[PDB]
C-alpha cells in the first residue's frame, strides 16, 4: 500500500522527522483557505496522487496569494493527473496539498530504505545527491549512494547514522539532527511494517535544520492487519479498479497490451503460461491466478475482468487440478461460460486430478471449447484462434 | 531423498482447521505419518483419530515428532514458526501466504544459530514421493525417481512433476521454497542437500521474476554442484514494478528480471529452457536418458 505525500509526512513528523508542512484542500475554497492559514508569502500547491513525476505533469505550482491558490485547486481538483511513472489514465486528484515554503535550503540530501532480500536486513540508503533520480545515481555514480545494514536484534545505532552525517560533510547541528532523522525512520520501518521508503529532497535549511521536503513510503499490506491507523489510510482511488475488483473475489490480475487473454490458477504457472504464449507468436493480454477451489462465480468474474479488455480476441484457461478434481472445475467453467458473454475462442487446458474425465465433459458440453493436451499445445492452438 | 521419508514423524500446527483437516487426511492417505496436532484450545481432544494438543511442548514430548507443518492463518505464523523452533522438531514447513516480511526477517535472523530448517512460507511444501508429503501437493503426479526439484512456485513445480514423471525419471524430493521475500529456507541451502544425495542425480531448479536469489544459486553451483542442473525462470513477460501474485514475484529499480537470470545461467554453464513446457525435455537432452517407454 502507498501513502498520499501528506499521510508519509503525518506518520514521519510522528516519529519525530520534520516535515515541509501542509493542509490538504478536497475543494478550492478549501485550498485558498489553506494558502491564508499558513499565512507566508508563497506556498506550494501540490496534487496528492500516488505517484512521482507530479511537477513536470502540472501538479505542483508555487503560489503567493490564495486567489492563485484558488486557481491551482480550481485547475487541478477533479481530473486525472498523468504523470511518467503513472499507466495513460493516470490518477485521480480529488485532493491538493497547500504546503509551506522552506526554500532557499543550503543542500538536498537522500534518504531511504528497503528490505534487502540478499542480505535478508533492513537496508538504509543515503547519498549527497538530493533531487536526482537515485536510479540514476546508483547506475552512473554507485560510490556516491551509501548503504548501513541493520542488524535485528541491536537495530540502527547513532554511530551507523554518524558514519553516513561525516561521509556526506554534515557539520554542527546537522549532523545530531541526521542521526535522529535516521533513528526515527527505523523506528516508523519497523513499527508500521514499511516495505521501503524514500526521502528525496530531504533538504539542509539555511538554519541547519533537516527537513523531509517530498517523501514516498510503500507499506507492507500484508502486515495492515496489525496497523489499524494505517489501515484507515487506503487511499482506493489509487489502486487500479480492475485489480482492486480481482481482489475482492480472491483473484489476482494485473493488465498487459496484448491479444490474448489467461486464467491460471497459481502465479508461477500464470507468469509461465503467458511467456509460452508469447513464445508461440501471440500476445498476452493479462496476469490472471484464479487460486484454488475456482467456483462457477470466481470463473465468471475472471472472464468478466478479461473481456472487458476489447483487444483481447482469445482466452487460454490453463488450470492444474491437484487436490480439485478436473472434471468438477470442468463443470464450473462449462457454468461460467453460460452466464457470460464469451465471444472469442476459449483454450482450455486441464490437467493433473482426472484430466480424462475433465476433458470429454468440456468436448460435450456444447460451447465450442478447444480442448489442449499439454502447455505447448495449449500455447499452439489459442495463438492459432487468432487466424 | 533428502529430509523426509517413511520414517518421518509429523505434527501439524492448525491441525482442527479446514486446511489443516483436509491436507492431513490426503497425508494420512498418502502413507505420511501424522502423529497428531496442535490447536491452542483443544488439547486433549482427537481429530482424525491422533491426539490434539495445546502446546507445541506437550505435542513433541507425547509424539517424538521430528517434523511440523503449519496451516494457521498469516498474523499466526511468527508465533507458531518460533513455538515449534524452540520444541526440537528439526523440519518445519510453513504453507500459509500472507505472512508479513518483517516476521520472516526476524524469523530467519532466529534460525541462524538453530539446529532447525524451516520451509516456506506460502509454498506448497515438501514430497519425497513414495515415502513422505508435507504440504498441500497432489501425490498421484509424483514416482518414486531421481529427480531433485527446487522451485519458488506451486502449480508450476507441478508441470515440471507431471513432465518428468511422463518422462519415467521421477522425482527424489521436490522442495517447494516458496513465494516469498525472505524465504526460511533459500536455493543454495536446498541445492547443497541434493548435491549430497545419492538418489538425486539431476536437479531442476525453477524460479520468477524479484530478487537475485537465482543469480546467487547460479554462482553457488559453477563451484559447488557437480549434478547437472536445468533452470527455468517465468516472467519474461511481467510488467515492471507490479506484484505478480506471490510477494516476492516483482521487478523493482529495474532489477529481478526473468533475463538478467537467463543470463546468469548462460554465464556459469547451466542448462535452462525458455518454454515451461520443454523443462524434462531439457533435462532429458542435458542426461541423454532414454526409455522406450
Ligand atoms: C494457512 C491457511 C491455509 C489457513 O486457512 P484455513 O485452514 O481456512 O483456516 P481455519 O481458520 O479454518 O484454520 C486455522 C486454524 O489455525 C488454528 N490456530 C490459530 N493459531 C494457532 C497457533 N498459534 N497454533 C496452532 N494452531 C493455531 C485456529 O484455531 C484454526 O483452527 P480451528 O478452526 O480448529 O480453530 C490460510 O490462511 C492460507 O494461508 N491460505 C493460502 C495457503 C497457500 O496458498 N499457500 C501457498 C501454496 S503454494
Ligand atoms: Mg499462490
Amino acid at each position: 500500500m502507498n501513502l498520499h505525500e501528506y499521510q508519509a509526512k503525518d506518520l514521519l513528523e510522528s516519529y519525530g522527522l520534520k516535515v515541509q508542512k501542509g493542509i490538504v484542500a478536497h475543494n478550492p475554497n478549501e485550498a485558498a483557505q489553506a494558502f491564508d492559514q499558513l499565512g507566508g508569502k508563497f506556498a506550494v500547491v501540490k496534487a496528492q496522487v500516488h505517484a512521482g513525476g507530479r511537477g513536470k505533469a502540472g501538479g505542483v505550482k508555487v503560489v503567493k496569494s490564495s486567489q492563485e491558490t484558488r486557481e491551482v485547486a480550481e485547475s487541478l481538483i477533479g481530473k486525472n493527473l498523468v504523470t511518467f511513472q503513472t499507466d495513460a489514465e493516470g490518477q485521480p486528484v480529488n485532493s491538493v496539498g497547500v504546503f509551506e515554503d522552506v526554500y532557499p535550503v543550503t543542500r538536498e540530501l537522500y534518504l531511504g530504505a528497503v528490505v534487502d532480500r540478499s542480505s535478508r536486513k533492513v537496508t538504509f540508503m543515503a547519498s549527497t545527491e538530493g533531487g536526482v533520480d537515485i536510479e540514476e545515481v546508483a547506475h552512473n555514480s554507485p560510490e556516491k549512494i551509501l548503504k548501513v545494514e541493520v542488524d535485528p536484534l541491536v537495530g540502527l545505532q547513532p554511530f551507523q547514522a554518524r558514519e553516513v552525517a561525516f561521509k556526506l560533510g554534515l557539520e554542527g547541528k546537522q549532523i545530531n539532527d541526521f542521526v535522529k532523522t535516521m533513528l526515527g525512520a527505523y523506528k516508523a520501518f519497523i513499527e508500521c511494517d514499511f516495505a521501503l521508503f524514500e526521502i528525496n529532497p530531504l533538504a539542509v535549511r539555511e538554519n541547519g535544520e533537516i527537513v523531509c521536503v517530498d517523501g514516498k513510503i510503500n507499506l507492507d499490506s500484508n502486515a495492515l492487519y496489525r496497523h489499524p491507523k494505517l489501515l484507515a489510510l487506503r487511499d482506493k482511488s489509487q489502486e487500479n479498479a480492475k485489480e482492486l475488483k480481482a481482489s475482492e473475489h480472491e483473484l489476482n490480475y494485473v493488465a498487459l497490451e496484448g491479444n490474448i487473454g489467461c486464467m491460471v490458477n497459481g502465479a508461477g504457472l500464470a507468469m509461465a503460461t503467458m511467456d509460452i504464449i508469447q513464445l508461440y507468436g501471440g500476445k498476452p493480454a493479462n496476469f490472471l491466478d484464479v487460486g484454488g477451489g475456482a467456483t462457477k462465480e470466481r470463473v465468471i468474474e475472471a472472464f468478466k475482468l478479461i473481456l472487458d479488455d476489447e483487444n483481447v480476441k482469445a482466452i487460454l484457461i490453463n488450470i492444474f487440478g491437484g487436490i480439485v478434481r478436473c472434471d468438477m472445475i470442468a463443470e464450473a467453467i462449462i457454468e461460467a461460460v453460460k452466464e457470460v458473454n464469451v465471444t472469442v475462442p476459449v483454450v482450455v487446458r486441464l490437467e493433473g486430478n482426472n484430466a480424462e474425465k475433465g476433458a470429454k465433459i468440456l468436448a460435450d458440453s456444447g460451447l465450442k471449447l478447444i480442448p489442449a493436451d499439454g502447455l505447448a499445445d495449449a500455447a499452439d492452438k489459442v495463438v492459432k484462434s487468432l487466424g | 531423498s533428502v529430509l523426509v521419508d517413511k520414517n518421518t514423524k509429523v505434527l501439524v500446527q492448525g491441525f482442527t482447521g479446514k486446511n489443516g483437516t483436509f491436507h492431513s487426511e490426503q497425508a494420512i492417505a498418502y502413507g505420511t505419518n501424522i502423529v497428531g496436532g496442535v490447536t491452542p484450545g483443544k488439547g486433549g481432544t482427537t481429530h482424525l483419530d491422533r491426539p490434539v494438543f495445546n502446546t507445541m511442548a506437550e505435542a513433541v514430548a507425547a509424539t517424538g515428532a521430528d517434523a511440523s507443518v503449519i496451516y494457521v492463518p498469516a498474523p499466526f505464523v511468527k508465533d507458531s514458526a518460533i513455538e515449534v523452533i524452540d520444541s526440537g522438531v528439526k523440519l518445519v514447513v510453513i504453507i500459509t501466504e500472507g505472512v508479513p516480511t518483517l516476521d520472516m526477517l526476524v524469523v530467519k535472523e532466529y534460525l541462524k544459530d538453530k539446529d532447525v530448517r524451516v520451509i516456506g512460507p506460502n509454498c506448497p511444501g515438501i514430497i519425497t514421493p513414495g515415502e513422505c508429503k508435507i504440504g498441500i501437493m497432489p501425490g498421484h503426479i509424483h514416482m518414486k525417481g531421481k529427480v531433485g526439484i527446487i522451485s519458488r512456485s506451486g502449480t508450476l513445480t507441478y508441470e515440471a512433476v507431471a513432465q518428468t514423471t511422463k518422462l519415467g525419471f521421477g522425482q527424489s524430493t521436490c522442495i517447494g521454497i516458496g513465494g516469498d521475500p525472505i524465504p526460511g529456507m533459500n536455493q543454495i541451502e536446498a541445492l547443497k542437500l541434493l548435491e549430497n544425495d545419492p538418489q538425486t542425480e539431476a536437479i531442476i531448479l525453477i524460479g520468477e521474476i524479484g530478487g537475485t536469489a537465482e543469480e546467487e544459486a547460479a554462482e553457488y553451483i559453477k563451484h559447488n554442484v557437480t549434478k547437472p542442473v536445468i533452470g527455468y525462470i517465468a516472467g519474461v513477460t511481467a510488467p515492471p514494478g507490479k506484484r505478480m501474485g506471490h510477494a516476492g514475484a516483482i521487478i523493482s529499480g529495474g532489477k529481478g528480471t526473468a533475463e538478467e537470470k537467463f543470463a546468469a545461467f548462460e554465464a556459469a554453464g547451466i542448462a535452462y529452457t525458455r518454454s515451461p513446457a520443454e523443462i524434462g525435455k531439457k533435462l532429458k537432452e542435458v542426461t541423454g536418458w532414454e526409455n522406450l517407454y
